[PDB]
């Protein structure tokens, strides 16, 4: 192959590196499960439950 | 008599020293995974024990009690000794790496010529892997593999020859005294690239790794597949920091400390470089490996002597 | 310490070893192992005789039998390559067409 | 014409959902195992806002015949602005680390080429479609749920 | 309690033996090898929880294998389609003993809501299963709470130690199911966040 | 001598520790837990190696001596290398040293 594509690969391959290299560097993006919670929005559709009126009572 | 308490010293010398090697390429299979979650914006295994500590020896036990099993219609003699090449190879490998002043195993004249012994005979961990396992995909996965692992074995020893030029014996001992006032890394650059290019194709690491010829192996054979990768990982390293970075040479620490963060670095480099470089195809990797690295090699070679002859 | 005639006999008999192995072969296959094994007798026994004068002339010799030795392999399991392709069987008694 | 507007942004969430995972899939097929990981934490910042607002990360069946399932939470707005924030930086570094690669190239370029011609006689719609050059997407075309006010 | 297979018993469980039968579990637990399979939308919440933001490489369960003989865990995470029922089974018979199955989402658990005649209604009707996951799909930390539940489940069964010496009899415990377990905290929930807000 | 004898007592010990650590490995693995046509190019990507590997070992002993060859080494090794890359150019420009066509 041509001698400037080999040094432009190279580069590209040197670049790649370096940017590996700083994520290396950068912040952690993990969620701890199971000793980080799970941030659940509220009208999340989990378990499902019957729920109670405020009398008490069973709302079915 | 001190004749044989010097011998028995030796011999423990000589145990430590491949105690920890094995250690080393266990304990680095780890390091390995701990690293990739680091370069990965994670963390990688970090329950199992201190810090993931003991998840080695848990792997350990899983692959010891696992039920052993070989294939029916199979070679046996040949499946079950490609995994002890692509262990005893490297491991064997190492003998010759002079650590500090006073503990080395093997001070031979030869010395990177044993090196060369090893990684011949370790191509054939792959070609015994491949046919014995009765599989048509496992034996042209292990053919590509092994014409690859050819295809940079044919000029890792010249990319050494420029070392081996420039200090006149084939002795490492004898090429780390070559070092004492400029490394290797300086005029070896090219001898530099192409033994680290080489290094890391033999040892069949990314980016130099019809299915795959390990997929009938299982059980402790899979393990020492795998140990034998990452104890040819540090045998590879380590042979770099002696022929090209000085081996024990520094100017403030104990010489063994010098030698411990220039192997690390180097470690820690390969297991960067799976990290961040991406695969390339089979042919662009025969054509790099004969193409540029041969005559490259060929050519350092040349303007070495040349340089030298001419002081 | 070591006696020359002990080397001498032991490539000696590697040499009639790698003989009969190519003789007694049906195969092409096993035929050329044997030339293999009849050449690595001949550089052994050269290696042997240079040891003993103290002459590197042994190894040098050795270094010569082993380029042969690889040049010789590669042409003859082209031409073993050539047959399997060509006749589909190993046998090197039904390549016998020319005779009288 | 506000559940034409919430259909399309629940649509378009979930394209860059699916293209990120596209574009990250084919950089593992090639070899760069990396991006996925990240393609990843932008598909979980994604996921934050669907799940915001329809409950479910992946199968929401938030959409009803006439509108949908419920009116927007509080707040989606933040979550919007912080992935809107959060995503070209990493589109960027995605491009720089494993796209503009001359491996990938290599691996990709001139490989499984059809024509104007060939697309059309096969039924292939789509990114293919354009990229042979035929200018044919359903939102511009035979516009729907009011994408004509973007 | 325990079950035996080759029953109900008890517990068989010397003292070097007990705590290397547990140092046994241990290592089998810490060290658990998902086998590569995708079989629906299922996978790609497993493989979501395989990547960065999740991170289950922490258990040590992220060594991902395409070959059966080097895996210890099949998750069968999507449909099980009749075509592709006998795959499943060749692919859990070419595993090694010991081996265990997840099942992912309500597909693989009893068929879901493809009761069709195209779908096997779950996998569990040719294939065992140790840890159910309920969800459609469900989210890449149900996956890693069920890699604990296994975890557990791991830890607190006998096998034989070795083929030559010894009980050869798989024990199996017969734990507290998990909602009989969480009954006591989900009941004593009252009130929950408004779906108005965020 | 004694260093030299203690070393070849050295390097024997490696040799069978590493050998006996990896049969030990394996017999441990046996014994521990319950039970239940190729193209060408391939032979001329390997023989092309075996021929470059022949002509390398000449360089591996050209390198060793080379302040005690002077320059008339220096010259038989330049025709030595010319030959090696003339062959090498020829390999590549005939398609040998190419996977695919
Ligand atoms: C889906 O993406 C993938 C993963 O998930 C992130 C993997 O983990 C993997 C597995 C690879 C790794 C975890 C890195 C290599 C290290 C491994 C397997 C550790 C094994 C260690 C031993 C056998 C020593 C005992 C693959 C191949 C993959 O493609
Ligand atoms: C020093 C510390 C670390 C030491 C550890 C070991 C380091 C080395 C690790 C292994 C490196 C493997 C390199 C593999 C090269 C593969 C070459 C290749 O595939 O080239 C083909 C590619 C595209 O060619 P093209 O013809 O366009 O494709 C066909 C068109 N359809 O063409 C190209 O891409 C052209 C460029 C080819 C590659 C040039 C050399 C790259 C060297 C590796 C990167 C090094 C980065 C810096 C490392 C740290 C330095 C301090
Ligand atoms: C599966 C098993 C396969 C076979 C494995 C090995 C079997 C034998 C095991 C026991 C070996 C015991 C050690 C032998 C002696 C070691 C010391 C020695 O060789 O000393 C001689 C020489 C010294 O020279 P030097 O020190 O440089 O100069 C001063 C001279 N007094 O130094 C030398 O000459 C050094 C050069 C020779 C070193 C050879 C080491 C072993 C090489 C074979 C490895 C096989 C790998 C597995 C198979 C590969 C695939 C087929
Ligand atoms: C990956 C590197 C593997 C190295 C294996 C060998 C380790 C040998 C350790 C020797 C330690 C003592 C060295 C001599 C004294 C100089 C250093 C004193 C302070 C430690
Ligand atoms: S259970 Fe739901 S999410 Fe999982 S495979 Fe079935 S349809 Fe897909």
């Amino acid at each position: 192959m041509t001698l400037k594509e080999l040094l432009v690969g190279f580069g590209t391959q040197v670049r790649s590196i370096w940017m590996i290299g700083l994520h290396a560097f950068a912040k952690r993006e993990t969620r701890m499960y199971p000793e980080e919670p799970v941030y659940l929005p509220p009208r999340y559709r989990g378990r499902i439950v019957l729920t109670r009126d405020p009398d008490g009572e069973e709302r079915c | 008599s001190p004749e044989l308490i010097e011998i028995l010293l030796t011999i423990l010398k000589a145990v430590v020293i491949l105690l920890v090697v094995v250690t080393c390429g266990a304990f680095m299979s780890f390091g390995e995974r701990r690293l990739l979650g680091l370069f990965q914006n994670r963390y990688g295994p970090n329950r199992v024990g201190w810090g993931g500590s003991l998840q080695l020896v848990a792997d350990m036990i899983k692959m010891f009690f696992k039920e052993d099993w070989i294939p029916k219609f199979s070679d046996r003699v040949i499946f079950t000794l490609a995994p002890m090449i692509a262990f005893t190879s490297l491991l064997l490998a190492f003998a010759i790496v002079p650590v500090s002043p006073g503990w080395v195993v093997a001070d031979l004249n030869i010395g990177i010529l044993f090196f060369l012994m090893m990684a011949g005979l370790a191509v054939y961990a792959v070609l015994f892997a491949g046919w014995s396992s009765n599989n048509k995909y496992s034996l042209l996965g292990a053919m590509r593999a092994s014409a690859q692992t050819l295809s940079y074995e044919v000029f890792l020893g010249l990319s050494l020859m420029g070392v081996v030029a420039q200090a006149g014996s084939f002795n490492m001992t004898d090429i780390v005294n070559s070092q004492a006032h400029v490394w290797n890394v300086i005029p070896q650059f090219f001898g530099f690239i192409t033994f680290a290019i080489a290094g890391v194709a033999v040892c069949h690491r990314h980016p130099f790794d019809a299915d795959g010829y390990h997929i009938e192996y299982s059980g402790m054979k899979f393990g020492l597949f795998f140990v034998g990768e990452y104890i040819g990982i540090v045998t590879i390293s380590a042979l770099m920091v002696t022929l090209f970075f000085g081996g024990w040479q520094g100017p403030l620490l104990p010489p063994f400390i010098w030698f411990a963060l220039k192997t690390a670095f180097f470690m820690m480099m390969f297991i960067l470089i799976r990290a961040s470089l991406p695969r390339p195809r089979y042919d662009q990797v025969m054509s790099f490996g004969w193409k540029i690295c041969l005559p490259l090699t060929l050519i350092n070679l040349l303007v070495t002597a040349a340089v030298i002859l001419w002081q | 310490m070591i006696p020359l005639q002990h080397g001498l006999i032991l490539a000696a008999i590697l040499f009639v070893l790698g003989l009969t192995g190519l003789v007694i072969r049906r195969n092409l296959l096993f035929m050329l192992i044997g030339l293999e094994i009849m050449i690595n007798a001949s550089a052994l026994a050269f290696v042997v005789a240079g040891s003993y004068w103290g002459q590197t002339d042994g190894q040098v010799m050795y270094i010569l039998a082993i380029s042969l030795a690889a040049a010789e392999a590669s042409i003859g399991l082209a031409l073993l390559l050539q047959l399997h392709r060509r006749r589909q069987n190993l046998n090197i008694d039904s390549v016998s067409e020319m005779r009288g | 014409d506000r559940v034409n507007v919430i259909r399309v942004m629940l649509s378009e969430l979930f394209r860059i959902n699916s293209h990120l995972l596209y574009i990250s899939t084919f950089i593992q097929d090639v070899g760069a195992m990396t991006p996925v990981f990240f393609a990843f934490t932008d598909r979980q910042k994604i996921y934050d806002l669907v799940e915001a607002i329809t409950g479910f990360r992946m199968h929401p069946a938030w959409f009803r015949i006439g509108g949908v399932a419920h009116d927007l939470p509080r707040g989606w707005d933040r979550l919007l602005r912080e992935f809107l924030d959060w995503m070209p930086k990493r589109l960027a570094s995605y491009e720089k680390a494993a796209l503009q690669n001359t491996i990938l190239k290599g691996r990709s370029q001139g490989v499984a080429a059809y024509g104007a011609k060939e697309a059309l006689e096969w039924g292939t719609t789509g990114a293919g479609l354009r990229a042979t050059g035929i200018d044919f997407d359903v939102r511009k075309a035979r516009p729907y749920s009011g994408y004509e006010n973007f | 309690d325990y079950t035996l297979t080759r029953e109900i018993v008890t517990d068989p469980l010397n003292v070097f033996m007990g705590k290397l039968n547990d140092m046994v579990n241990w290592g089998r637990k810490n060290s658990i090898w998902p086998y590569n399979f995708g079989l629906s939308c299922c996978y790609v919440e497993m493989v979501t929880s395989f990547t960065a933001v999740h991170d289950v490489a922490r258990f040590g369960a992220e060594v991902l294998r395409a070959s059966p003989r080097q895996a210890d865990l099949m998750v069968v995470a999507g449909t099980c389609f009749t075509k592709m029922a006998p795959v499943i089974q060749r692919l859990y018979d070419q595993m090694l003993e010991p081996k265990w199955v997840i099942s992912m989402g309500a597909c693989a658990n009893s068929g879901g809501m493809y009761d069709i005649y195209s779908v096997v209604q779950g996998v569990d009707k040719f294939i065992p299963v140790d840890v159910y996951i309920p969800g459609c799909p469900p989210r890449p930390e149900a996956y890693m709470q069920a890699l604990m539940l296994l975890q557990e489940s791991i830890g607190k069964e006998r096998r034989p130690l070795s083929w030559v010496v010894g009980d050869q009899g798989v024990y199996r415990a017969n734990m507290q199911s998990e909602r009989e377990r969480k009954r006591g905290e989900r009941i004593a929930v009252t009130n929950l966040r408004t779906p108005d807000e965020i | 001598s004694t260093e030299v004898i203690a070393h070849h007592w050295a390097f024997a010990i490696f040799l069978i520790v590493a050998i006996g650590l990896c049969c030990l490995m394996l017999v441990g693995g046996w014994f521990l837990g319950g039970r239940a046509r190729l193209s060408a190019k391939f032979y001329l990507v390997a023989m092309f190696f075996v021929i470059f590997d022949v002509e390398a070992l000449y360089l591996f002993a050209w390198s060793t001596s080379i302040r005690e060859s002077g320059w008339v080494g220096f010259v038989e090794a330049a025709i030595f290398i010319f030959v090696l890359l003339a062959g090498l150019v020829y390999l590549v420009r005939i398609g040998a040293l190419d996977w695919t066509p």
